[PDB]
């Protein structure tokens, strides 16, 4: 069978810049002068989308900043230059040979450091009636990715009580989003007052903390 | 306009059998191929098989078992998968598509989910701890459910900018959440209404949750 | 009204191992075009008794396309070098055999220059001339070996054509035809003629597993050198279509069980069938050789050069 392997697993370019991705088959794809080798393009939550079919050939309605280059077991996929809109998982297939799709590869983008929007959620009265609280933490549209979100009640640090939740790189401004929401007991929640999410991140000066207390 | 609309989302019981369907819309699968390729939950692209609906020639990968049976009708112009006996292993989006030597067409996935059971809406509300002056953070919180497929909208499709709807958690109670959150301006909080329109399709459950500000 | 059917089985030695054989029927007698390659060797036999006989090897001095064609008194066999396919000449080289016989024949070298079928897959097949009003045509086809659904010209298909009985090829004939398969690979274009009326037998895939599927499409004239082919449907439900030809003026076509051939059966005019259950061996290669709008032979090859020789005789009133 014809094994595909792409180069490399993840690519970090800048706007304007050039990326090219890989893809390295065990056997040669050609066969009567075409090359079947094709590019999809697969953005989170929706299926692939055909970019180029038979080596170079750019699909009806692709745009002309991608293009693919290859001979027999060697090929190329080419966005230069590059796009917010750009930011998905990028597969090789051949059809010389039954059906093989390559790993992927994940294209995100590098921009300007972008500090993230703070917000706290309170648990709702609707869900302090079920007898679970949840207490949410929201960083809005930040870069980079990594962030650090630490939980306080009373001053006290929280640890164990934790789940993150981090959205796909946004197609338009290239930032990330994040989610922390602190579950705690109905009764370990009247136990406390003062709730606090205090957000480290490299666009921050300092870590800032977004607080509220119990009752409202 | 040349078109593959698959079946909606399904629960399906360990053990069980599923059958969905793929239907031409533009073109007849008599003149072409219809393919299968499984996708499962962060990872890659892997092909089953594919019918040839003029002679109902069929072939499956010998690695990928006789557990899917690709099947089709031309006089209904629809493809079926007939996945038998399903364990976890087999939870991943199913994709039909069309091959022209290459995959030109593709359906927008169905979502499978083994569920040995059976969501929660909880209102996230926007408060003046989540408001930055003209900026304001409000949402729902889809908190334990079984199967995976969960569709949060905000406003029946009216509300796209600003939203950020987070990927799922996977609960300790072995039950998923997420949030959904949205960014809006705090003068218009009084006057326009934001509801969250979360449909989960396996357990057939469809919440119109309506989300209201309060006192700080 | 009246039907008639007859069957025989019988069997032809041959000593030599051919990697691909090429029966046509010369003045009431059998012959094979023998490819050997072990050394190589084109042999011209012949079946005489219970055995394969070697006339001549036309590859004395020269794997290539063999394009034989029968007249009333004449055998006229081309041997055609083709390179890679994406690294072919402009002029095609074939060497030409000339016999009022089976046994003596004269090589001459000719050059189809500037040919038209420089972008076909060709294949080797025996054929017969074609009349077209007061002329007898030999025809060279070649197919694409790929149909794109963003094809510029959509005639898959094209034929070179001599009237000089094989020196010269400046006669293009038009095929009118398109796959109706959307993307597709061709495989054995060999034009079937009976009675001055032109078909094409081939194999149609799509790059998985090893599937080939035999298609068949018949052909009308448009105009003197141009036909319009379309398929001709001969599915059957749980078995695979194998090949075609015409007695007593309908189509006699055989067929596989499976892929795998084990048995074949054999439908005259789709309303009577016979089946062929083949040591334990299979049908794999049966072919149909005619011989008159009644008789026919279906011949496929078991063990080494164990050939089974199905004489079917056919008639209906």
């Amino acid at each position: 069978d014809i094994v595909l392997t792409q180069s490399p697993a993840s690519l970090a370019v800048s706007l304007g810049q050039r990326a090219t991705i890989s893809c390295r088959a065990s056997e040669s794809v050609d066969s009567y002068g075409n090359s079947f080798m094709h590019w999809y393009q697969q953005k989170p939550g929706q299926p692939p989308k055909l970019l180029i079919s038979r080596a170079s050939n750019l699909e009806s309605g692709i745009p002309a900043r991608f293009s693919g280059s290859g001979s027999r077991t060697d090929f190329t996929l080419t966005i230069n230059p590059v796009e917010a809109d750009d930011v998905a998982t990028y597969y090789c297939q051949q059809s010389n040979e039954d059906r093989t799709f390559g790993g992927g590869t994940k294209l995100e983008i590098e921009r300007t450091v972008a500090a993230p929007s703070v917000f706290i959620f309170p648990p709702s009265d609707e869900q302090l009636k079920s007898g679970t609280a949840s207490v949410v933490c929201l960083l809005n549209n930040f870069y980079p990715r990594e962030a650090k979100v630490q939980w306080k009640v009373d001053n006290a640090l929280q640890s164990g009580n934790s789940q993150e939740s981090v959205t796909e790189q946004d197609s338009k401004d290239s930032t990330y989003s994040l989610s922390s929401t602190l579950t705690l007991s109905k009764a370990d929640y009247e136990k406390h007052k003062v709730y606090a999410c205090e957000v480290t991140h490299q666009g921050l000066s300092s870590p800032v903390t977004k607080s509220f207390n119990r009752g409202e | 306009e040349v078109q593959l609309q698959q079946s909606g989302a399904e629960l399906v019981k360990p053990g069980a059998s599923v059958k969905l369907s793929c239907t031409a819309s533009g073109f007849n699968i008599k003149d072409t191929y219809i393919h299968w390729v499984k996708q499962r939950p962060e990872q890659g692209l892997e092909w089953i098989g594919r019918i040839d609906p003029a002679n109902g020639n069929t072939y499956s990968d010998p690695k990928f078992q006789d557990k899917a049976t690709i099947k089709a009708d031309t006089s209904s112009n629809t493809a079926y998968l007939q996945l038998s006996s399903l364990t976890s292993e087999d939870t991943a989006v199913y994709y039909c598509a069309r091959d022209v030597l290459y995959f030109d067409v593709w359906g927008a996935g169905t979502t499978v989910t083994v569920s040995s059971a059976s969501p929660s809406v909880f209102p996230l509300a926007p408060s003046s701890k989540s408001t930055s002056g003209g900026t304001a953070a409000l949402g729902c919180l889809v908190k334990d459910y079984f199967p995976e497929p969960v569709t949060v909208s905000w406003n029946s499709g009216a509300l796209t900018s600003g939203v950020h709807t987070f990927p799922a958690v996977l609960q300790s109670s072995g039950l998923y959440s997420l949030s959904s959150v949205v960014t809006v301006p705090s003068s218009s909080l009084g006057t326009q209404t934001y509801i969250c329109n979360v449909n989960h399709k396996p357990s057939n459950t469809k919440v119109d949750k309506k989300v209201e500000p309060k006192s700080c | 009204r009246h039907v008639f059917i007859r069957t025989e089985l019988s069997f032809i030695k041959n000593n030599v191992p051919c990697i691909r054989d090429m029966f046509f029927i010369y003045k009431r007698e059998l012959y094979n075009i023998c490819l050997d390659d072990l050394e190589t060797h084109i042999y011209v036999q012949k079946k005489v008794k219970d055995s394969w006989i070697t006339l001549n090897d036309l590859f004395k001095e020269t794997r290539p396309h063999i394009f034989a064609y029968v007249d009333v008194e004449e055998i006229i066999i081309l041997l055609c070098e083709d390179e890679e396919f994406s690294n072919r000449k402009k002029d095609m080289t074939c060497h030409r055999f000339y016999s009022n016989d089976g046994k003596e024949y004269n090589n001459a070298e000719i050059t189809i220059s500037d040919y038209i079928l420089k972008d076909k897959l060709l294949s080797s097949y025996v054929s017969l001339p074609l009349k077209i009003e007061n002329r007898e045509y030999f025809l060279i086809c070649g197919v694409s070996p790929y149909k794109f659904k963003d094809d510029n010209k959509k005639d898959d298909i094209l034929c070179m054509a001599s009237h000089d009985k094989g020196e010269t090829w400046g006669t293009k004939i038009v095929i009118k035809y398109d796959n109706y398969k959307l993307g597709v690979q061709y495989f054995f274009l060999r034009p079937y003629i009976s009675k001055n009326d032109l078909s094409f037998h081939f194999y149609v895939g799509d790059n998985i597993n090893n599937v080939k599927n035999v298609n068949f499409i018949e052909c009308t004239h448009e105009k003197d050198l141009e036909f319009v082919c379309s398929n001709r449907d001969f599915l059957k439900d749980n078995k695979v279509l194998q090949d075609v030809s015409t007695l007593n003026d309908e189509y006699i076509v055989s067929y596989g069980n499976d892929n795998n051939f084990a048995e074949c059966y054999i439908f005259f005019n789709n309303e009577n069938s016979i089946l062929i259950k083949p040591t334990a061996a299979g049908c794999y290669g049966g072919t149909f050789v005619k011989i008159d709008e009644n008789r026919a032979l279906f011949i496929y090859s078991s063990s080494q050069g164990i050939y089974n020789i199905h004489t079917i005789y056919y008639a209906n009133y």
